[PDB]
C-alpha cells in the first residue's frame, strides 16, 4: 500500500466543514450590520448644513486651551441639548440661504 | 469625565465627515433627476458581489486545492522469511533484501493480468496497483542460517 | 417528456440531438411547433432505431415508446434566409401576451443549488456550485432590463453547453435530477421569450399580500445569509435609480420594516384580543420554555 | 441640482 | 403604517415609468419624516 | 542530531500568525463598538430627572 504524508493536513475532518459553516453564519451577521438598521440613525445623519455645530465643536476646544474651564461646561451643556431634541437640530442645521 | 469627553469626541469626529461631503457636492454638483452613471453602479456593487461569492466558494476551494496531493511508494527494505516447526528453532530463516527485492516490470505486470484475466475479482484486485507498488521479494530456498 | 426522459435513460449522443431541438426550435416557435419539428422527430427516431438495430438486451424499448407517442400527437393535430426570418418572428411578433415567470424560473434555480451542495457525492463539485450561481445573476440583469433578445442568446449558450458538458466532458442519480430540474428551468424560459415581459416589473414576491405565511417567508429569506444584500446591490447597478448606494439601500430598509408592521397590524385586526386579557399559559410555557 | 432636491424637505409637505 | 407604504411604492412606480425627477422628491419626503420624529406622529396615526 | 519534543507545540504554524491578526481585528472592533456611535443615544440617557 502508498503511504501518506500531508503538509496542510490541519485542514481536515468533519469538525472542519462544521467550522467553515460557523464562519459563514458570523460573518453574515457582520454584513447584516451594514443593511439592517440604518433607518434609525437618520436623524444625525443625514444632516442639511453641519456648520453652526462645528462651531460649538471647535469653541470647546478653544476654551481648554486658554484654560477658562467655566466655559467649557457651559459649551457643553449646547452641545448636550442639541442632540437631546431631534427638532432643535432641524433648526440649527438648516440651509441658511 | 470621560464619558463625557468621548461624547464630544465622537460628535467632532461625524460633523467633519458631514461637512466634507457637503463640500465635495458644492464643488462638483449633479443635475437634477440625473441617473447615476452605470460604471460608478457596476464598479461598487461588482466589487461587492464578488466579496460575498469569496467568502462562500472560496474557502472551499482552497481547502479542496490541499486535498489534491499524492502517496508514496513504500517498498519494503527486507522481507525476512521463517519456517518454524512448532516450539523448535526455525527450520528456515531468509532476509530478501534490496537486491532480491524486484519491482514489477510493466511486462510482469501484465503477466499478472494475463494469469488472472479469468477471475475478475483478482483482476479487479491488481487494478488498484501499479507496477512499482507490487515487488517480488526473491527469497533464496537455503536457510541464511545453519 | 419522453423526448427528455431517453436521454436520462440512454445517455448517448444520438438522443442529444432532439433535446436540443425541442428546446431551441419546438418551444420557441410563436404559433405552434410545425409540420417540420414533428417529421423531423419522427424520422430522426426511425433511424436511430435501425442504426442501432444493425450494430447489448437493452436498446430499443424507449425508443418504441417515443416513436408511438409521436404519432398519437400527429393523429390528433390531423383531427382537429429561414433562419432570419424564424429568429425575427420571436423577436417581433403581434401575439404576445405577456407574462412574468421570473419568481419560478428562479426556484427552480434554487433546487439546482441544494442538489449539486447536498448530493456533492471536489473540483467537479466546486466548478459546478461557481457555474449555477454565475446563470442566476445574468438571468437577474435580463430580468432588470427587459430584454428578450439577450433571453434568447442566454438560452441558446446555455442549452448547448449543458448538453455538452454534461454529456461529453463530465462523464447516478444526483445528475440525473440535476438535469431534469434543468429541464424545467429551460422550457420555463423558453415560455417568457415566446411571451414577452410585462410591463412592471419591479418590486418584490412575497410582499404582495399581507397574511401570514407571507410575513414567515419574507422573514426566513432574510436569514438565508447574504441574500438580502446581494438582491439590494444587483437590483441598483440593473435599475435606473437617480440616488446611490447608501440611498438606495435606505429607501430597502425603510420599505422592509413597514412591511413586517404592516403584516402584524392585520392580524391583530383578524383576531382581536379582549382588553384586559391574560397572554393564556400555553403560550408563555411555550415561547418561555424554548427559550429557557 | 440633484443634491439640492434630495436635501429639501419640509414640514409643509406632510400637511393634509 | 399606511400612509408611508403609499410613499414607499410610490417611489417604485416612478422608477418603472422612468419620471427620474419624481424619485429625487419622494425620497426627500421619505427623509424628513425620518428626521422629525414628531412627523411621524402626525402621519402614523389611526385615522379614525 | 539533537531530538525535539515539545510540550505546547500546539501554537506553531503560519496559521497560528494569521489567527493572532485575526483575533485583533474581532477585539478592535469590539472595542469601537464603546467609542463610536454614542451619540445616538443621548436621548435615551442623559435625562436630567
Ligand atoms: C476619591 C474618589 C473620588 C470619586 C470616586 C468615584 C467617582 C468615579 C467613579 C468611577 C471610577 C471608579 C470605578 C472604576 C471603574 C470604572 C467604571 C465605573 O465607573 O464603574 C461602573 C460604571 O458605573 C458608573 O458609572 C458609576 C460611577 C463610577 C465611575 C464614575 C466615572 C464617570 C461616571 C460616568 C461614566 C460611567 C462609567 C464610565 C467609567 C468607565 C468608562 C469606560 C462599572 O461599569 P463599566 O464601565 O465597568 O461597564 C462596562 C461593562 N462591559
Ligand atoms: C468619475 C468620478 C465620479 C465620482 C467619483 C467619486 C464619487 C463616489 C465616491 C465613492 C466611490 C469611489 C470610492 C470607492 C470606495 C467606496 C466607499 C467610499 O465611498 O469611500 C469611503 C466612504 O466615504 C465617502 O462616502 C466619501 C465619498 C466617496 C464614495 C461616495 C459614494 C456614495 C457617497 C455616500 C456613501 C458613503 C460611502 C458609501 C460607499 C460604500 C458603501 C458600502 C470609505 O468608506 P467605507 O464605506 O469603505 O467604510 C467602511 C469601513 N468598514
Amino acid at each position: 500500500d502508498k503511504v501518506s504524508p500531508p503538509s496542510l493536513g490541519f485542514l481536515a475532518g468533519y469538525g472542519i466543514m462544521g467550522l467553515y459553516v460557523s464562519i459563514v453564519l458570523v460573518i453574515g451577521k457582520f454584513v447584516r450590520g451594514f443593511f439592517s438598521e440604518i433607518s434609525h440613525s437618520i436623524m444625525f445623519e443625514e444632516l442639511p448644513c453641519v456648520d453652526r455645530i462645528l462651531k460649538l465643536c471647535q469653541d470647546i476646544f478653544l476654551v481648554r486651551e486658554t484654560r477658562e474651564l467655566e466655559l467649557e461646561e457651559e459649551l457643553y451643556a449646547k452641545l448636550i441639548f442639541l442632540y437631546r431634541s431631534p427638532e432643535t437640530m432641524i433648526k440649527w442645521t438648516r440651509e441658511k440661504e | 469625565s470621560l464619558s463625557s469627553w468621548m461624547c464630544v469626541e465622537d460628535i467632532y469626529a461625524n460633523i467633519f465627515i458631514i461637512k466634507c461631503s457637503r463640500e465635495t457636492e458644492k464643488k462638483y454638483p449633479q443635475p437634477k433627476g440625473q441617473k447615476k452613471k452605470k460604471i460608478v453602479k457596476y464598479g461598487m456593487g461588482g466589487l461587492i458581489i464578488l466579496f460575498l461569492i469569496a467568502i462562500i466558494w472560496f474557502p472551499l476551494l482552497f481547502m479542496s486545492l490541499v486535498r489534491s496531493v499524492v502517496g508514496v511508494v513504500n517498498q519494503p527494505i527486507d522481507v525476512t522469511v521463517t519456517l518454524k516447526l512448532g516450539g523448535y528453532e526455525p527450520l528456515f530463516t531468509m532476509s530478501a533484501q534490496q537486491p532480491s527485492i524486484i519491482p514489477f516490470t510493466a511486462q510482469a505486470y501484465e503477466e499478472l493480468s494475463r494469469q488472472f484475466d479469468p477471475q475478475p475479482l483478482a483482476m479487479q484486485f491488481i487494478s488498484q496497483y501499479s507496477p512499482e507498488d507490487i515487488v517480488t521479494a526473491q527469497i533464496e530456498g537455503s536457510s541464511g542460517a545453519l | 417528456f419522453i423526448i427528455i426522459l431517453n436521454h436520462m435513460v440512454t445517455a448517448s449522443a444520438g438522443s442529444l440531438v432532439l433535446p436540443v431541438l425541442v428546446f431551441l426550435w419546438a418551444m420557441l416557435s410563436i404559433p405552434r411547433p410545425s409540420k417540420r419539428f414533428w417529421m423531423t422527430a419522427i424520422v430522426f427516431t426511425e433511424i436511430a432505431v435501425v442504426v442501432k438495430y444493425l450494430f447489448t438486451d437493452g436498446y430499443i424499448k424507449y425508443d418504441l415508446v417515443q416513436l408511438m407517442a409521436l404519432f398519437f400527437h400527429r393523429s390528433q393535430l390531423l383531427c382537429y434566409r429561414p433562419l432570419r426570418r424564424f429568429f425575427h418572428d420571436i423577436l417581433h411578433t403581434k401575439y404576445r401576451a405577456a407574462t412574468d415567470v421570473y419568481a419560478l424560473m428562479f426556484l427552480a434555480d434554487v433546487v439546482d443549488f441544494i442538489i449539486i451542495i447536498f448530493g456533492f457525492w471536489p473540483e467537479a463539485f466546486l466548478v459546478m456550485l461557481l457555474i449555477q450561481f454565475s446563470t442566476m445573476v445574468v438571468d437577474r440583469a435580463l430580468y432588470l432590463r427587459k430584454t428578450v433578445l439577450g433571453k434568447l442568446a442566454f438560452q441558446v449558450a446555455l442549452v448547448l453547453a449543458i448538453h455538452l458538458w454534461m454529456f461529453f466532458i463530465l462523464p447516478n442519480v444526483v445528475a440525473q435530477l440535476w438535469y431534469f430540474v434543468k429541464c424545467i428551468y429551460f422550457a420555463l424560459s423558453a415560455y417568457q421569450i415566446r411571451c414577452g415581459y410585462p410591463t412592471r416589473i419591479l418590486g418584490n414576491f412575497l410582499t404582495k399580500k399581507y397574511n401570514h405565511l407571507n410575513l414567515f417567508l419574507f422573514q426566513g429569506f432574510r436569514l438565508v445569509p447574504f441574500l438580502v444584500e446581494l438582491r439590494a446591490v444587483m437590483d441598483w447597478v440593473w435599475t435606473d435609480t437617480t440616488l446611490s448606494l447608501s440611498s438606495w439601500m435606505c429607501v430597502e430598509d425603510i420599505y422592509a420594516n413597514i412591511f413586517i408592521i404592516k403584516c402584524s397590524r392585520e392580524t391583530e385586526k383578524k383576531y382581536p384580543q379582549p382588553k384586559g386579557q391574560k397572554k393564556k399559559k400555553i403560550v408563555k410555557y411555550g415561547m418561555g420554555g424554548l427559550i429557557i | 441640482d440633484h443634491a439640492t432636491v434630495i436635501h429639501s424637505g419640509d414640514y409643509f409637505l406632510f400637511e393634509s
